[PDB]
């Protein structure tokens, strides 16, 4: 990962021991202009003119931040999951496309080819290791 | 009749009548109140006890109040039911519920004196009840 | 929509329902008759 | 001795009332549980049963809870 | 006025018998 | 982490929720991972044995402390004026003034007075020394150990019963009715005749001499011959003194039908005759079914029958009961939800009788035991009743199969449930607007100094029940009040043997048998009506709507106890059928407030002789507030006054105790989770950022309580404060006055 | 069903189950639930319209 | 035989909770 | 009374009350007294607002009358 | 942890994916002739269970449900 940290004095709201012993998340974005943006956990910060990088505790902070970045006409925001062993994984735009847009590569997952009323009764599925939502 | 006596002969009733505590501006309202309750039945304490059994001797307790209510209450329901049905035929239904169309309501409020006749008419043949099928229901 | 949510299968007189209900009603008046000292 | 206790009781109830009220002010914008609380608004019931449950997490619901401690204090 | 002392100690020894069996019933249920 | 062996999901939980949620469903064998139907029944069958052992061990406790730390032998010589002792106190926290107060009932140490009434129980049955109670103590320990071994045995592989053995329903009814009800009833008449009747008459019968000593002089010749009338020839005279031979008789079975004059309790000879007739019917009742031999009824054939003598008929009473037999057996929650309701009714049935028809000796004059025993059972009647619907809802969510029923009677209820839930609302509303308005009209009217203007109405037709039993006080002159009527003098067979003694009991006025009813009694029964109609409205709704509703049709997929469906669709805060139970338990507790305050205040006027204060002041609600609660709480709050400490110091502490436990629940009900979770996160920050305490750390991540278990914790808090506060007030108000 | 008619839906787990609503449009395609219906009464969410299949709709009145 | 209460009461108040909470705390935290 | 009436809204939830109104709406559509304005249970934050309003009103009004009637006698 | 099941009543409005805070839902192409888009839930491990997706659905009842289940660090929204 490469980028600059946003300029802010620091805050109690931020990374805790989970980042060291468990997963920590990181978010990248590139802005043409330096503006003040509210951080996910309290406070405000400025953003450099190129390759801003921020570390965040959970995945929810990044997309919540990305929604704020979209207000400033920024869309090249990516999120990474950094494990304690240093393994990094590029996740949120898993493909070059965003999730709301459609792309041919993706496949449907846990799609129930029926209406919700057609699900079986629970008594019909007991002591079988299955559920009605299957 | 249970552990009671006629109030006019009950001494505890007469004991309270001397100090009646007139309610309205009329000075004799206290004595007049006890005088008219001389008909009912009081107990040992001296307060009157009504009997809603249905005896014609004591029908003014509950029965006469009963009939006077239901004629009044059915007026309110038949009026509300008819006013609501009249709105549904019109286009702007929800607004008329808040802003009453008095042109439609007061003719309906003029009726209702004969709500029992309209009730039996809808019961014997009409729209007093919708079918169980056409009504909405949970699964 | 396997089973309908509304029942069916009856006719206007309802003999079985009235026959048993009127019996339950006949008892209620017999009890009232003893109270009113009709019997 | 009785007034030493009661005056401390007053300080106890007052501090808790400030705790409920001051918390809603700072955490109305965002929280570790919910970072986008501002977009939902000042007056929302929750964000959902997820995260274990997010019930009475708004700035409004803090005022609702604090009003009970107004009664307990005064 | 009260029961003898010896009768009390006997009841306590008898109480071990449900106890040893209560442990056996419980451990068997966990399995 | 493998603590929940029954669930792998909770074990794979880093949070604290695993510890709380694991405590909950450790008893839910249906949700236990990899539980087959065979192991489910086999595990349930063994658990019953451990439960039965806890009962007998608990009973052994009551017999041991009274023998070792009790005054039963002294209480017999003067039962009315001697207080019974439950057990002894040993608290290092007590001071010298406290020990001085609790040294009561003629004891050499701090001691508790008993209010269960069990001193009156075994005395009537034939116990007269402390050694006899000790033999019962050691007997029940071995009797309990017998069951604990049986539970371990039936979990071993060879002795594990099969699934078909559990579903053999026609057999179980045959043995329970004939054996568990009948033979046990038949046996109890044996003890009454061999042990209780003579020892009430003075003769000491025990294990040493019961084989030699005869209950009746004539022996068994009148029975086996058939001349049964001999046993009822010489009855105990009215002047009989209990546990003595003065005015005694030789009869072992009689039908005197009334109260013993001295003890103000039922004739014990009738109780011997009582259980005889019941055991005969029960044994006769047992043989209905088709256990193995072919002789008897098959429930499945009777319920699936669609043919009367000539006509083709839908079913019994022309109602389709096609698939109810398999539904009852296959689904245990239907059984449990059913059996609790049957037991819940019986529990109230007990309470309604024991104060009116006291069986045991001298309980009628031990006023405190009568009240605690009444409040005991009716509180327990609720949880059994409220608990029945909770399982009836789970059955609809877990075990109910519509394809099996398919036109069943049970299918029809789900089809018109809206009329059931709707009309219940009208009945509840129709009562409360009127029951309150009449209480309020009478309350305001007395406030303005015109009590004559109250709406007092007599409970007319309720006297007709009493007048049909006697009770000349009203003057109705109906069936049994009428000497010339047909029921008074049975025309074909003038065998009204109960009528002479029974009429004397009602028309005495001293006992609590069919007490006088007044106008204040009228309004309270309708309040009790409002409690029961509305409590059913909540439970009936939750069960019938457990499967689905227009707001959340797919409710069966989630389960009985899920928190919510989410904010959308206007908000879904208590959709789950579990939350219907949660709101129902608030009512059922309130009903007994309406029942027991009515019981307690009505009886207090009688025990004190001041019947007028209840008949007059129960109309306006200030009377219940003033004459009952304010006046009777004087001795309680004065339990530990600044000047000294009396024997009622415990109740005052318990009174204020449950007050706190009542209100700590309100936090969990009012304040909800998301506020607390953020508060916890701040504490997690500080502990991870303290200089020295950073060394020690949680292994399970702290997490605020879930939405559902918070509602659980609030009920127990609400209920424990409900139970403890009133018990302290009920006992102290009665014990302080002793009448 | 032809556009403009009134149809009573018989879909369980639907707010307007056993209620009448006007068919606003139909899609001549292979899509499941092609019909589009408009009800006067609103959902708990305030949506007022939802697509259904042909079998669930029965012709109460003509167009 | 009143000395039994001096031994059996505190065992319930101290020895029972200490031993039970001690074993349980290790049992729930086991792996 | 008004204090205890508050506890209806604080303890309960909107999900129950909407389902109860549903069954009641059926009886009206049966007798054709159905309201044109579809009835809905109170919003979540409203049910909390309605409770605290009664909780404080019934609470303060009590000590209001107790303070008055007691001190006015003396 | 939590399961997110999607049903045939989808219409491809995409309001669900826009509402998700953790990006658990993706849009995939429906090979049939219904539309060129139907929802999916591939990254189901990051589901917190906030039910925002259900509030955004325009169906008479949901084309997408969220059946809660086993809890994890990601589902419980714990930053510690
Ligand atoms: C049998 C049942 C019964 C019940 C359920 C009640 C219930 C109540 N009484 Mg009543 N009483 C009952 C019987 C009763 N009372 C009285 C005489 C009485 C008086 C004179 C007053 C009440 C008050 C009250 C109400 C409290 C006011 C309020 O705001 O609500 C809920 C209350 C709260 C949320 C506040 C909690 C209660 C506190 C603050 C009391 C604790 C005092 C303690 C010393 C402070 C500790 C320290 C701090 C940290 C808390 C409460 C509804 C009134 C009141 O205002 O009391 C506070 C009041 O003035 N009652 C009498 C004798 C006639 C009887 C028999
Ligand atoms: C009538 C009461 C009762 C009964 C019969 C059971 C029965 C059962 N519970 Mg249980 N439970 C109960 C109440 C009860 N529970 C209550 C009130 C709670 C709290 C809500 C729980 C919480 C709970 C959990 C959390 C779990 C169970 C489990 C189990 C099952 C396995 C055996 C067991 O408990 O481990 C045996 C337990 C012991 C503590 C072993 C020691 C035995 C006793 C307690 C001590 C006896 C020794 C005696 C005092 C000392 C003197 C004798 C000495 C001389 C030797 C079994 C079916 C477990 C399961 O998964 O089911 C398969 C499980 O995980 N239960
Ligand atoms: C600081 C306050 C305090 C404390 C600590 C105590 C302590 C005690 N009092 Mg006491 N008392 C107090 C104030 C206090 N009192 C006051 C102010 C009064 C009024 C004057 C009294 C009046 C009083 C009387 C009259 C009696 C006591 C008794 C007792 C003893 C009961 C011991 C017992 O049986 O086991 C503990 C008792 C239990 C019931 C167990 C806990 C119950 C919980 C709720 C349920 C159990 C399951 C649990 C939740 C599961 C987790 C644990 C499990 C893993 C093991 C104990 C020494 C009794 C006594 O002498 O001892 C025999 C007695 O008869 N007290
Ligand atoms: C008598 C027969 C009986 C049987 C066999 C069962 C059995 C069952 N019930 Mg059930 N129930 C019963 C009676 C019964 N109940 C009654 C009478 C009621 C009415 C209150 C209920 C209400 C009820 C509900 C509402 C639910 C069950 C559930 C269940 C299942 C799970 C139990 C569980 O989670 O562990 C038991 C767990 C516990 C934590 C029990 C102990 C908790 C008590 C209240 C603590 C009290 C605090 C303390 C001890 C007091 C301190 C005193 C103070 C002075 C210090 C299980 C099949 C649950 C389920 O999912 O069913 C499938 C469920 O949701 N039942
Ligand atoms: C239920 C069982 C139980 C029992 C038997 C006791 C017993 C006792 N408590 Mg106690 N307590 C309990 C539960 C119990 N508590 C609970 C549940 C709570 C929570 C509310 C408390 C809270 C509590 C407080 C707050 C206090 C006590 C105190 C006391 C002691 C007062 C004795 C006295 O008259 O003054 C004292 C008389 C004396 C002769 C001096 C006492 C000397 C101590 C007890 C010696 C202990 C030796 C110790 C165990 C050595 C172990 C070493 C070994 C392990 C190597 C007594 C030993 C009081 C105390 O100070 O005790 C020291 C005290 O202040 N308790
Ligand atoms: C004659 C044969 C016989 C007898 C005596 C029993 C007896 C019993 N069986 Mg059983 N059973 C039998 C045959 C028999 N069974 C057969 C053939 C089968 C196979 C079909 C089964 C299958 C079976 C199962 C599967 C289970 C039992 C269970 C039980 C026990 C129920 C709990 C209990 O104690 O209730 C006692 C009940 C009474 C004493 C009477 C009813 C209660 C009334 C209300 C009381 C009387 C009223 C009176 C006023 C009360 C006053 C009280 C007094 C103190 C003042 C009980 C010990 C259950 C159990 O506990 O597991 C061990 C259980 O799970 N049995
Ligand atoms: C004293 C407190 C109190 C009161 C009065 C009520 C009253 C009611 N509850 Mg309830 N409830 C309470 C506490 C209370 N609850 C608590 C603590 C809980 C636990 C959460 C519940 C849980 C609960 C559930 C779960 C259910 C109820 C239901 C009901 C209704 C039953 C219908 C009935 O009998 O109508 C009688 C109604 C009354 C006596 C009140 C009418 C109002 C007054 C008398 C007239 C109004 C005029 C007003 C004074 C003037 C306006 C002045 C101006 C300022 C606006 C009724 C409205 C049930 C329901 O609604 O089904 C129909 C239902 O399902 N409640
Ligand atoms: C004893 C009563 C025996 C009922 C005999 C019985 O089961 O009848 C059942 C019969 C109903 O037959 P179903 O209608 O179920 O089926 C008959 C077929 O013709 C249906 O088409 O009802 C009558 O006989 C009508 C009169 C009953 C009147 C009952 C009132 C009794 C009051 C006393
Ligand atoms: C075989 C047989 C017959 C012989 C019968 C004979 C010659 C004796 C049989 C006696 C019997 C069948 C005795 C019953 C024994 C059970 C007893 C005695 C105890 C039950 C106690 C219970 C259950 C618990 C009681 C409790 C305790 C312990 C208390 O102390 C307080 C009360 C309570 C809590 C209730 C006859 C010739 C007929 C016919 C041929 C076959
Ligand atoms: C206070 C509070 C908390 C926080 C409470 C917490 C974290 C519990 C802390 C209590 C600790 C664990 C001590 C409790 C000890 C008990 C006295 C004994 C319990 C042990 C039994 C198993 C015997 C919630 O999480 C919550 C959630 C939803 C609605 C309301 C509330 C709520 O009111
Ligand atoms: C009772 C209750 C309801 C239901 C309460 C309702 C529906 C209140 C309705 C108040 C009035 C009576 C509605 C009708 C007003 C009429 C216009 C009055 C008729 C006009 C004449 C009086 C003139 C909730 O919605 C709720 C939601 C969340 C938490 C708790 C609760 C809760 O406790
Ligand atoms: S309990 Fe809280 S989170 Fe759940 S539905 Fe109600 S308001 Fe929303
Ligand atoms: S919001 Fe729901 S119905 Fe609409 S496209 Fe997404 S999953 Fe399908
Ligand atoms: S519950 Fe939350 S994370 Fe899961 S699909 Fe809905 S909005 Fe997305």
């Amino acid at each position: 990962l490469s980028g600059k940290t946003p300029l802010f004095a620091g805050s109690t709201g931020g990374l805790l021991t989970k980042a060291v012993e468990e997963e920590k998340y990181a978010i990248t974005w590139t802005s043409p202009k330096a503006q003040v943006f509210e951080l996910p956990t309290g406070g405000a910060a400025t953003m450099h003119e190129g390759e801003n990088l921020l570390y965040i505790a959970r995945k929810e902070y990044g997309i919540a931040l990305g929604g704020q970045l979209r207000k400033f006409k920024i869309t090249n925001y990516k999120i990474y999951r950094i494990l304690p062993s240093g393994e990094t994984t590029f996740i949120h735009p898993a493909d070059g496309v965003f999730p709301e847009k459609v792309n041919a590569g993706r496949e449907k997952v846990r799609f129930n080819a029926r209406s919700i009323g057609e699900n079986p009764n629970p008594s019909q599925v007991k002591f079988s290791g299955k559920a009605t939502y299957d | 009749g249970a552990d009671l006596t006629p109030c006019a002969e009950n001494p505890a009733f007469q004991a309270l009548a001397k100090n009646a505590r007139n309610t309205t501006a009329d000075p004799q309202s206290g004595q007049k109140r006890f005088e008219r309750y001389s008909q009912a039945l009081c107990g040992p304490e001296g307060y009157p006890h009504l009997i809603v059994d249905g005896r014609l001797d004591r029908a003014g307790d509950f029965l006469i109040p009963s009939i006077l209510f239901l004629y009044i209450a059915g007026w309110i329901g038949w009026v509300g039911r008819a006013y609501l049905q009249a709105i549904k035929k019109d286009s702007d239904t929800e607004q008329k519920e808040i802003q009453l169309d008095l042109g439609i309501a007061l003719p309906i409020i003029a009726t209702g004196f004969a709500w029992p006749a309209a009730a039996v008419k809808e019961l014997l043949s009409g729209e007093l009840t919708a079918k169980d099928s056409e009504i909405t229901v949970s699964p | 929509k396997i089973s309908p949510v509304a029942n069916t299968g009856a006719k206007p007189p309802y003999t079985f329902r009235t026959g048993w209900a009127l019996l339950l009603l006949a008892v209620n008046f017999l009890v009232a008759a003893y109270y009113f000292h009709i019997i | 001795t009785a007034d030493f206790l009661i005056h401390h009781i007053h300080a106890f109830t007052i501090h808790v009332t400030v705790l409920i009220l001051l918390k809603g002010v700072l955490f109305a914008r965002s929280s570790r549980l919910i970072p986008d609380k501002a977009n939902l608004g000042f007056r929302f019931p929750c964000d959902g049963p997820g995260r274990g449950g997010t019930c009475q997490v708004s700035g409004w619901d803090h005022v609702f809870l604090g009003l009970f401690w107004m009664y307990n204090s005064l | 006025s009260s029961i003898s002392d010896t009768q009390v100690y006997i009841a306590l020894v008898v109480a071990l018998i449900p106890g040893l069996l209560a442990w056996r019933l419980a451990t068997e249920l966990y399995k | 982490t493998k603590f929940p062996k029954f669930s792998q999901d909770l074990a794979q939980d880093p949070t604290t929720r695993r510890i709380w949620y694991a405590m909950a469903m450790g008893n839910d064998f249906e949700s236990h991972d990899g539980m087959t139907e065979e192991n489910l029944y086999q595990k349930i069958f063994a658990t019953h044995f451990g439960h039965l052992a806890i009962i007998f061990l608990w009973a052994s406790s009551l017999l041991f402390h009274v023998a070792w730390q009790g005054n039963f032998e002294q209480w017999i010589k003067d039962p009315l004026h001697v207080r019974p002792i439950a057990h002894a106190i040993w608290d290092p926290h007590f001071g010298k003034p406290a020990i001085e107060a609790f040294t009561q009932a003629g004891a050499n140490g701090p001691v508790n007075i008993a209010y269960s009434g069990v001193y009156h129980w075994w005395y009537t049955i034939g116990m007269r020394t402390n050694t006899e109670l000790y033999t019962g103590s050691v007997f029940l320990l071995l009797f309990a150990s017998l069951f604990l071994f049986a539970g371990w045995l039936h979990l071993q592989p060879k002795f594990r019963p099969s699934l078909a053995w559990f579903k053999s329903a026609e057999s179980r009814l045959n043995h329970h009715l004939a054996g568990l009800f009948g033979v046990s009833s038949l046996a109890w008449a044996g003890h009454l005749i061999h042990v209780a009747i003579p020892e009430s008459r003075g003769q000491h019968v025990g294990w040493d001499n019961f084989l030699s000593t005869a209950p009746h002089p004539a022996g068994l010749q009148p029975f086996f011959t058939g001349n049964w009338g001999v046993y009822a020839q010489n009855p105990d005279t009215a002047g009989h003194i209990f546990s003595t031979s003065q005015g005694a008789g030789t009869a072992i079975l009689t039908f005197l039908g009334g109260f013993h004059p001295q003890t103000e309790s039922l004739w014990l000879t009738d109780m011997a005759h009582h259980h005889l007739a019941i055991a005969v019917l029960f044994i006769v009742a047992g043989h209905m079914y088709r256990t193995n031999f072919g002789i008897g009824h098959s429930i499945k054939e009777m319920m699936n029958a669609k043919t009367f003598f000539g006509k083709p008929v839908e079913g019994p009473f022309n109602m389709p009961h096609q698939g109810i037999y398999d539904t009852y057996n296959n689904s245990l929650h239907f059984q449990l939800g059913w059996h609790l309701a049957c037991l819940g009714v019986v529990t109230s049935w007990v309470a309604q009788h024991m104060y009116s028809l006291p069986s045991y000796a001298f309980i009628a004059k031990d006023y405190t035991t009568q009240a605690a025993l009444y409040t005991h059972h009716q509180y327990i009647a609720i949880f059994l009743m409220v608990g029945a619907f909770a399982h009836g809802a789970i059955f609809l969510v877990r075990d109910y199969d519509p394809e099996q029923n398919k036109g069943n009677v049970l299918e029809r209820v789900l089809q018109h449930k809206e009329a059931i839930i709707s009309h219940l609302s009208w009945v509840s509303l129709f009562l409360g607007f009127h029951t309150l308005g009449l209480y309020v009209h009478n309350d305001v009217v007395v406030a303005f100094g015109t009590p004559e203007k109250q709406i007092l109405i007599e409970p007319v037709f309720a006297q007709f029940i009493q007048a049909a039993h006697g009770k000349v006080l009203y003057g109705l002159d109906t069936l049994l009040s009428n000497p010339d009527s047909v029921a008074y003098t049975a025309y074909p067979n003038y065998a009204n043997v109960w009528l002479p003694g029974w009429l004397d009991a009602i028309n005495s006025g001293t006992n609590s048998l069919f007490l006088t009813i007044g106008p204040g009694d009228f309004l309270v029964h309708h309040a009790i009506a409002l409690g029961l109609h509305t409590t059913t409205l909540i439970l009936v709704k939750g069960a019938l709507d457990a499967r689905g509703s227009k707001l959340m049709p797919d409710k069966k997929d989630f389960g009985y106890a899920f928190p919510c469906d989410g904010p959308g669709r206007g908000g879904t805060c208590d959709i789950s059928a579990w939350d219907s139970f949660y709101l129902s338990l608030f009512w059922a507790l309130n009903t007994v407030g309406w029942v027991t305050f009515y019981w307690h205040w009505k009886h207090l006027g009688i025990w004190q002789g001041n019947v007028a204060q209840f008949n007059e002041n129960s109309t306006y609600l200030m009377g219940w507030f003033r004459d009952y609660l304010w006046a009777n709480s004087a001795q309680l709050i004065n339990g530990y006054n600044p000047y000294g400490v009396n024997n009622l110091s415990v109740w005052a502490w318990m009174f204020l105790f449950g007050h706190l436990v009542w209100a700590t629940g309100f936090m969990f009900l009012i304040s909800w989770r998301g506020y607390w979770q953020e508060l916890i996160e701040t504490l997690v920050w500080a502990h991870e950022r303290t200089p020295i305490a950073n060394l020690v750390r949680w292994k399970d991540k702290p997490v605020a309580l879930s939405i559902v278990q918070a509602r659980v914790v609030g009920l127990a808090h609400f209920t424990v404060g409900y139970v403890l506060t009133y018990a302290a007030f009920l006992i102290a108000s009665t014990a302080g006055k002793f009448g | 069903v032809q556009r403009g008619s009134k149809v009573r839906i018989l879909r369980p787990e639907s707010y307007w189950f056993q209620d009448v609503g006007t068919v606003a449009s139909v899609d001549q395609s292979g899509i499941k639930y092609p019909v589009i219906v408009r009800f006067d009464k609103v959902n708990y969410a305030g949506i007022n319209t939802n697509n259904f299949a042909v079998d669930e709709l029965i012709e109460v009145e003509a167009p | 035989a009143s000395f039994l209460s001096s031994i059996f009461v505190p065992v319930i108040g101290w020895v029972v909770p200490i031993a039970t909470f001690s074993f349980l705390f290790l049992y729930i935290e086991r792996e | 009374f008004v204090w205890a009436f508050s506890l209806m809204f604080l303890f309960s939830g909107r999900g129950y009350w909407q389902e109860l109104i549903e069954s009641i709406v059926w009886a009206h559509n049966k007798l054709k007294v159905a309201p044109a304005i579809q009835p809905r249970a109170l919003s979540i934050t409203q049910g909390r607002a309605v409770g605290v309003a009664h909780y404080l009103l019934g609470g303060i009004a009590t000590t209001w009358a107790f303070f008055h009637a007691h001190i006015l006698s003396v | 942890s939590h399961t997110v099941k999607i049903y045939d009543t989808c219409i491809g409005c995409t309001q669900c994916v826009r509402a998700c805070p953790t990006d658990v839902l993706e849009m995939v192409p429906w090979d049939g002739c219904k539309a060129a888009q139907v929802a999916s839930s591939p990254r189901t491990e990051d589901c917190v269970g906030c039910k925002r997706c259900e509030t955004a659905c325009p169906t008479d009842f949901l084309s997408i449900r969220v059946y809660l289940g086993a809890e994890t660090t990601r589902s419980m929204g714990l930053a510690y």
